[PDB]
């Protein structure tokens, strides 16, 4: 679930269903000092065509595809683990990680 | 960067209003110029254009009136950071000859 | 219930927006009136026993009301957005908003006569 | 003294009832076997 | 009759889309850290 919170309600609490020409009020409760961007699109387009849609869902996965770790814990060793983790770590005493020469982790 | 479009099928004649998102590795806003351009499925570039993300908070409204002798198909737009044009952000509106349906069908 | 509803579209026929402008803007102003002041009080006075009586001084009101609510649009859409194009449609949709909302504060303060 | 209590949930449409009180031989009031007691009232919508 | 006339009716002509292209900063008080605006939009036709 995202950072902070934004939701969109309506501001008549019941009332009766909206009619075309009528105006209706909406309730935004986000954080302060934050900037919301608006677009109101009709359903027949989503009947038509639902791809390519933005959701939070979307980009939660694309944050989580660009991660520097390789398995979900542990390894053969120190090193292993270290490097699965994503990290580096090097003693005066030589104790270091092997080195690592490729974005993508393999397979 | 997280292309969002307005709609997701466009009439010949119409116009796209599309913005462009700009956000760092921990999804906070960022002043970066984008590089935008718009090709076709023949992936030949139509529109070339670029934009400031300063003092914008991170978010850049665009827009482009699609030509009325174009190609159908799944159109594309591409959009990627000054500095680093090797990672490139997409995503798809489609071009049809299209009246909205009346109704909904789910199976 | 129907002599009060012909009485108040009587009102309402005798409203007159001159044709010297222009044809959009004609269709926004009189869509405008009709979606807010003239679906809402026909649903109202449809719904009185046909011994009560209106009162066509608050309606006679409304129309002048009306008159200078189109004059102020009017001048809104043509004169004061200098931050575009004189005689724009988009001009026209800017205006537009709060021609409406001065429209329909002006039917939520006249609904208290149409009771004699 | 004994009250009738008429609601209206119309949303916008105005009602003319027509009350009346039965006799009954037990109590005593202006109902009679040979007259009747009827009030036609008017309610206002979404009005007691 | 009781019918309205022809002139009087006027028609929807705006069918939009997608419609509501707006930006807008949430720039009042803040209680329990959650912001409330309320805004005003007339419903297309």
């Amino acid at each position: 679930s995202c950072v902070g919170s934004l939701v969109v309600k309506s501001g008549q609490s019941e009332d009766r269903q909206p009619v075309p020409g009528q105006q209706m009020t909406l309730k935004i409760e986000g954080d302060h000092g934050a900037r919301v961007v608006l677009v109101a699109v009709d359903k027949g387009v989503f009947v038509l065509n639902k791809k390519n849609k933005l959701t939070q869902s979307k980009i939660w996965d694309v944050v989580e595809k660009a991660d520097i770790g390789c398995t979900p814990g542990s390894g053969k060793d120190y090193a292993g683990v270290f490097s699965d983790a994503g990290l580096t770590f090097t003693s005066s005493s030589g104790q270091q990680t092997a080195q690592r020469a490729e974005l993508q982790c393999p397979q | 960067l997280f292309i969002q479009t307005d709609k997701t099928i466009y009439t010949p004649g119409s116009t796209v209003l599309y913005r462009i998102f700009t956000v760092n590795h921990k999804l906070l806003p960022v002043g970066r110029t984008v590089m935008v351009n718009i090709e076709n499925p023949e992936g030949i570039p139509v529109k070339q254009d670029s934009l400031s993300s300063q003092n914008q908070l991170g978010v850049l409204p665009l827009s482009w009136d699609i030509p009325e002798l174009v190609n159908m198909g799944q159109w594309k737009i591409r959009a990627y950071y000054e500095n680093s044009p090797q990672q490139v952000f997409s995503t798809e509106f489609e071009v049809k000859e299209y009246v909205l349906p009346s109704f909904e069908v789910i199976v | 219930a129907n002599n009060h509803i012909r009485t108040v579209l009587k009102l309402f026929r005798t409203i007159d927006l001159d044709d010297s402008k222009k044809s959009f803007y004609l269709t926004a102003a009189k869509y405008g009136i009709q979606t807010q002041l003239r679906e809402p009080i026909i649903r109202i006075v449809g719904g009185y026993l046909p011994s009560t009586k209106l009162s066509e001084a608050c309606v006679k009101n409304m129309i002048s009301e009306v008159y200078e609510i189109e004059g102020d649009f009017y001048s809104k859409f043509s004169y004061a957005c200098e931050d575009h194009a004189p005689y724009s449609v988009e001009c026209l949709e800017d205006a537009r908003d709060d021609y409406l909302t001065q429209l329909v504060e002006l039917f939520k303060e006249t609904k208290k006569c149409l009771r004699e | 003294e004994i009250r009738a209590v008429l609601y209206n949930y119309r949303q916008n449409q105005e009602l003319k009832v027509r009350v009346e009180l039965l006799h009954n031989p037990a109590f005593c009031s202006l109902a009679t076997t040979k007259r009747r007691h009827q009030q036609t009232v008017t309610i206002p919508p979404k009005s007691s | 009759e009781d019918i309205i006339a022809e002139e009087n009716i006027v028609s929807r002509s705006e069918f939009p889309e997608s419609w509501l292209w707006n930006v807008e900063d949430l720039k009042e008080p803040p209680k329990n850290g959650i912001s409330t605006k309320l805004m005003n939009i007339f419903l297309k036709d």
